[PDB]
């Protein structure tokens, strides 16, 4: 974070630098994970808005 | 028993996208005989003990 | 020289549709990109022989 | 011979978001009976039919 403020505060380009979880085998990244799907076949627009 | 369960569960999630006038039916399904067999024998078992 | 869309409907979708009848298949995912690359990740249940 | 009767697969096409196939088979009434096939005329080297 002592480098997170440096650029994450840019309209120029996000620069989210982060560290890997406890055990690498699963991740590159801590916190949670999921996928929003398309069962109706609405198409790309809706899911993008969702 | 786990499998038949799981699928019923995968359609339950998919039914709520199906059109106006389609319903899902389960014509063939041997799952029940499995549960009937174990319910019976289990039952006798307990008659055996009494 | 292909667009995400080209790799997704010419390659990434022709594969995904065959990705079945595979044991202990937990979940399948994929990505299609501007550089033309793609990857399908078929993740399995704990205990599968790799 | 193998396009009218034997519905020939030519290529894919997206349908509401899923790749599906494209078959090319002669009309049903043009593969029903033995003489129903005499209908199918081919091309002639010298342009003719």
């Amino acid at each position: 974070k002592r480098a997170q403020m440096h650029f994450f505060s840019f309209k120029d380009a996000m620069v989210f630098a982060f560290a890997p979880p406890s055990v690498l085998e699963l991740g590159n990244a801590t916190g949670f994970d999921l996928f929003l799907q398309d069962q109706a076949g609405v198409g790309h627009e809706v899911l993008l808005q969702a | 028993l786990d499998t038949a369960k799981a699928i019923r569960q995968t359609i339950a999630n998919l039914e709520p996208f199906m059109p106006q006038g389609m319903k899902v039916v389960y014509p063939y399904d041997t799952t029940p005989v499995v549960s009937a067999s174990i319910h019976e024998v289990v039952k006798t078992l307990g008659e055996a003990i009494l | 020289g292909a667009s995400a869309e080209t790799v997704q409907d010419t390659v990434v979708q022709v594969i995904e549709q065959q990705m079945n009848g595979i044991d202990n298949l937990r979940y399948i995912s994929s990505e299609s990109n501007s550089d033309g690359s793609m990857t399908i990740t078929v993740t399995f249940e704990q205990g599968t022989d790799p | 011979v193998s396009i009218a009767w034997g519905s020939s697969y030519v290529n894919d096409f997206i349908d509401r978001g899923r790749v599906k196939r494209v078959y090319l088979q002669g009309r049903p009434d043009a593969r029903m009976n033995p003489d129903d096939l005499s209908k199918w005329y081919v091309r002639n080297d010298k342009g003719e039919m």
